[PDB]
């Protein structure tokens, strides 16, 4: 009860999904990246046709073309504006095309006198109402009825007349020249296979499709790891091994025609004679030595090497069947697989349970937290040559580290490839079945002896046994895509002994090897996996930076980290505990943005001005001056209390004013009628009555900031006297200058010109992208009795 | 010889782009090279000067990274970034003057002082940039 309330407490840090094995499903679940593909151009602007006024504000008898917002939704508040414009970066993001081909989007235009193509339907119908507009210039009309598009099918190009607006026209211009589509073909598919398999002669692969020059295929982004979560993420990287250990699981071979179970059990109890003992565990001896135990031991060594994740020995040290097992077990898997505890408590049970009773010596006092293991002092106290060269490869068996193709790899001494270090055990155990044992009772010492004879007499097995075992590591560990970095986890994958204890006795000579659909699924996995982690630290790290260079301070990177760590997929956000979180933050902040999404971020940093002023419900400020000012002569107003710029004026941020809560300078001034310019994106009322501007409720706006001590509320007012209005006569009819004390800090539209707007995009005529290249691959094995290891030997020779 | 030019060069290219106002993009790859740099460095002991009158330094890195989420760079950004240029920079000068007074006879190409043998190690080969001089 204690012990799981104790292990609760801690795997609640852990953010690992409960049910282990389901994590499979949510790693192989994960696809690749998304191809996007444009079904219209992007446009944030649109033209209009405006009423404009005279001088004197008399509407005029033709209308003109303005660029205004498709949709026109901004907010009030200078911070809500500019998380307006971050939705609009990852809106923009989250469309982006990977790719376009404009033939899609190509329409016909209808005046067109030469069968002229234009994309998209939506400058087909701007073209067409400039066409019929009766203000139109007599060239423009012509250019429009002669405008061609351009199809090269030759050189698979395609050039199509658009109008655009120029932020429009930047946005499908970078989408047209920076697309993520490469030419696919046969070379860069067979480079795509890992170039281990390539050479390994137990598979053969060949192509036998043809790719024509129209393919294509989106590279996956296998940045290595940026975050470095092996460093100081004891949660995260604990679920990462998990995952990659459930993974490898998945992938590992099962053993075939291994040693009849009912055989192998007779002949060890024939041997052993526990019955004839007095142990008082006689039946727990030989449970768990049967061909599932077998298989569970060879899927968890080979995955947790693949995974790199810890494994902890759980052994009955009275068992010493398991320990002569054991014996096999350090000699063959690096002992910097094992967490440091389970490594000494199983050196240590053989040093005292077999080999120091074997040679007389006084049983060994060890003390944890010694910088050696036990067999590293028992290499020093032991003379014998077969125990202690054994015992030396034993202490110095650890990973050694490669970068092939740029990934780091834990490769194995060459002594274990090949398996010939297994002689070494089979030359020390064989000692140790000559050794006295010189105060041990004689049947148990026998009964030690046989089981070391058991182990000893499968030197053919088990140097077979570790051939295959490092072979299917080392095919497995090409497919690996992200660097194999070893760390001692939070928790381990428990080994039983009595399932290594199966493995070492049952194992036949059948070689069973990967299948290259097995390799190709895993490593399209791996793929997958890392592709989808450096994409979704790329959106992590652009949400954050453009959040924080759009000074939007009250935004938390606690929601974007966490939703990377959900797009991750492998992740039980709920446990992630909160210093991992913000280690995160800090080392996302640290990343230098995608260049994509740089650009888009600078494109749309650039254009946040032009597009927030072209919005027609918020205006940029309203400046209070408490004297007369004449109503400016606009155009698309008549007269309006209208403000160019904000020369002469003190500025008050109203988002300043709304964080700080500090009302008094705003409030002397608005007493004392101190001429002022309030800054920040404001809603304002349009009011086209001229009664109401000699009334001056201009003026009255501003005395709820006072009241209230809010801004959230004000409301200027916008006059906008023309024709239109009901009481224009009073303008007309009498002599005076309309003017106002208040004038609203607004800009307008700009005209549409056709010369700056006639663009001519061009694109690729047509092509296919392909996702799976491993498909164009035809892969198939050798028999395996004819599988060969890297020394070009069968894996398994004993037939 | 090269890690040293590098911190120098790193060094001069803070001194003289990272300025008041100046815009993050101007100076962001070499944020990443200052604070590569202020990553290598830090948690090593050095000592410049035994030689001579060249009075014995005793130099320790202990420096925050520089921020990467500003527009433009503003006081505080600057003055951060000031302190330990200025650190960096009196280390550079020192360990520079310690190299130009010592010569061998056998291996005078090797470097003689033991902040140069310390920086020519492969933990501080990150550092190494821009070798245009």
């Amino acid at each position: 009860h204690q012990k799981e309330v104790q292990y609760e407490i801690l795997q609640k840090t852990i953010p690992t999904f409960e049910p282990k094995e389901s994590i499979l499903k949510k790693l192989e679940d994960i696809k690749p990246e998304q191809v996007k593909k444009q079904t219209k151009l992007f446009r944030i602007f649109e033209p209009r046709q405006l009423p404009v006024y005279r001088a004197n504000g008399e509407k005029e008898l033709r209308n003109r073309w303005y660029w205004k917002l498709k949709r026109d939704t901004l907010p009030d508040g200078d911070y809500d504006v500019r998380e307006y414009f971050l939705n609009l970066y990852d809106q923009v993001l989250t469309e982006m095309p990977d790719y376009l081909l404009l033939k899609d989007m190509a329409v016909e235009n209808k005046n067109s006198r030469d069968a002229g193509k234009v994309v998209d339907s939506e400058t087909a119908a701007i073209c067409d109402a400039i066409f019929q507009d009766e203000e139109t210039e007599g060239v423009v009309r012509r250019f429009i009825a002669e405008m061609r598009q351009r199809v090269q099918a030759d050189r698979n190009v395609v050039n199509y007349p658009s109008i655009l607006h120029p932020i429009d026209h930047a946005f499908n211009e970078y989408f047209l020249q920076h697309q993520l589509v490469e030419p696919l073909n046969n070379d860069i598919i067979f480079n795509y296979i890992p170039e281990r398999i390539r050479n390994d002669v137990n598979y053969i692969l060949n192509m036998d499709r043809n790719l024509p020059s129209t393919a294509r295929y989106i590279r996956p982004n296998l940045l290595q790891d940026r975050l470095n979560l092996h460093d100081n993420f004891e949660s995260l990287w604990d679920t990462i091994t998990t995952s990659n250990y459930i993974l490898a699981r998945s992938v590992v071979p099962d053993l075939k025609e291994l040693v009849s179970t009912e055989a192998q059990i007779q002949k060890m109890s024939q041997d052993l004679q526990l019955e004839a003992l007095t142990i008082q565990s006689e039946t727990q001896f030989l449970t768990g030595i049967n061909s599932q135990a077998a298989n569970d031991c060879f899927k968890t060594l080979i995955a947790a090497m693949l995974s790199q994740r810890t494994m902890s020995l759980d052994f009955v040290t009275t068992n010493y069947m398991s320990l002569i097992s054991g014996m096999w077990l350090l000699t063959v898997v690096p002992n910097d697989m094992f967490i440091r505890e389970s490594l000494v408590a199983c050196q240590l049970a053989i040093i005292n349970t077999i080999i120091y009773p074997a040679f007389g010596m006084q049983r060994m006092h060890y003390r944890n937290g010694d910088p050696q293991t036990p067999f590293q002092i028992a290499e020093q106290q032991i003379q014998n040559f077969q125990v202690a060269n054994w015992l030396h490869f034993v202490n110095n068996n650890q990973f050694r580290q490669v970068v092939i193709d740029g990934v780091l790899n834990q490769v194995l001494n060459d002594n274990i490839r090949n398996g010939h270090v297994v002689n070494q055990l089979m030359e020390a155990l064989m000692q140790l079945s000559r050794q006295q044992f010189p105060t041990m009772p004689v049947d148990y010492k026998r009964s030690i002896q046989r089981g070391i004879l058991l182990l000893s007499n499968r030197l053919g097995q088990l140097v077979d046994l570790t051939r295959l075992l490092a072979y299917n590591y080392e095919t497995l560990m090409a497919c690996i895509t992200m660097n194999m970095q070893h760390v001692q986890t939070l928790t381990t994958e428990k080994l039983q002994l009595t399932s290594v204890t199966s493995l070492c006795m049952l194992i036949g000579n059948a070689t069973v090897i990967p299948s290259p659909q097995t390799l190709f699924h895993y490593y399209n996995v791996n793929v997958n996996f890392h592709s989808n982690y450096n994409e979704r630290i790329n959106d992590a790290v652009a949400i954050i930076t453009a959040a924080n260079r759009l000074n939007l301070y009250q935004k938390k990177m606690k929601s974007i980290v966490e939703d990377f760590l959900k797009r991750l997929q492998i992740f039980d956000i709920s446990r992630v505990p909160d210093d991992q979180m913000y280690r995160l933050r800090d080392r996302l902040r640290l990343l230098p943005v995608e260049i994509r999404r740089l650009d888009i971020f600078n494109l749309i940093l650039m254009n946040m001005e032009q597009i927030e002023r072209a919005s027609d419900k918020i205006a940029q400020g309203v400046i209070i001056a408490y004297r007369d000012m004449q109503l400016e002569r606009d155009e698309m107003y008549g007269y309006v209390n209208i403000a160019r710029n904000l020369d002469g004026f003190q500025q008050i941020n109203l988002e300043e004013l709304m964080r700080t809560g500090d009302y008094a300078q705003i409030t002397n001034m608005l007493l004392n009628n101190q001429p002022v310019a309030l800054v920040g994106a404001l809603p304002f009322i349009t009011d086209s009555s001229v009664i109401s501007l000699v009334a001056k409720l201009d003026a009255t706006v501003f005395a709820q900031i006072v009241k209230l001590r809010k801004v959230d509320t004000l409301k200027p007012i916008l006059y906008k006297i023309n024709s239109d209005s009901n009481d224009f006569y009073l303008v007309a009819n009498y002599d005076w200058v309309p003017t106002s004390t208040t004038k609203v800090y607004k800009q307008i539209p700009q005209q549409f010109d056709f010369r700056a707007s006639m663009h001519m995009l061009t694109s690729n005529l047509t092509f296919t992208v392909y996702s799976d290249l491993l498909a164009f691959v035809s892969a198939d094995t050798v028999e395996p009795i004819n599988a060969v290891a890297f020394d070009n030997m069968r894996i398994m020779n004993e037939l | 010889m090269d890690v040293l030019y590098s911190l120098s060069k790193t060094l001069k290219d803070a001194r003289d782009k990272i300025v008041e106002g100046t815009l993050y993009s101007n100076v962001s790859d070499l944020i990443q090279q200052f604070n590569q740099m202020i990553i290598t460095m830090n948690g090593n002991e050095f000592q410049t000067g035994g030689i001579g009158n060249l009075p014995i330094r005793n130099w320790n890195f202990d420096f925050g990274l520089l921020g990467t989420t500003l527009l433009n760079l503003d006081a505080n950004y600057v003055e951060t970034a000031r302190n330990t240029i200025d650190y960096f920079v009196d280390f550079v000068d020192n360990v520079c003057m310690d190299e130009m007074v010592r010569e061998s006879q056998r291996n005078g190409i090797a470097p003689q002082s033991d902040s140069l043998r310390k920086l020519s190690g492969i933990k501080f080969k990150r550092i190494n940039f821009d070798n245009s001089s």
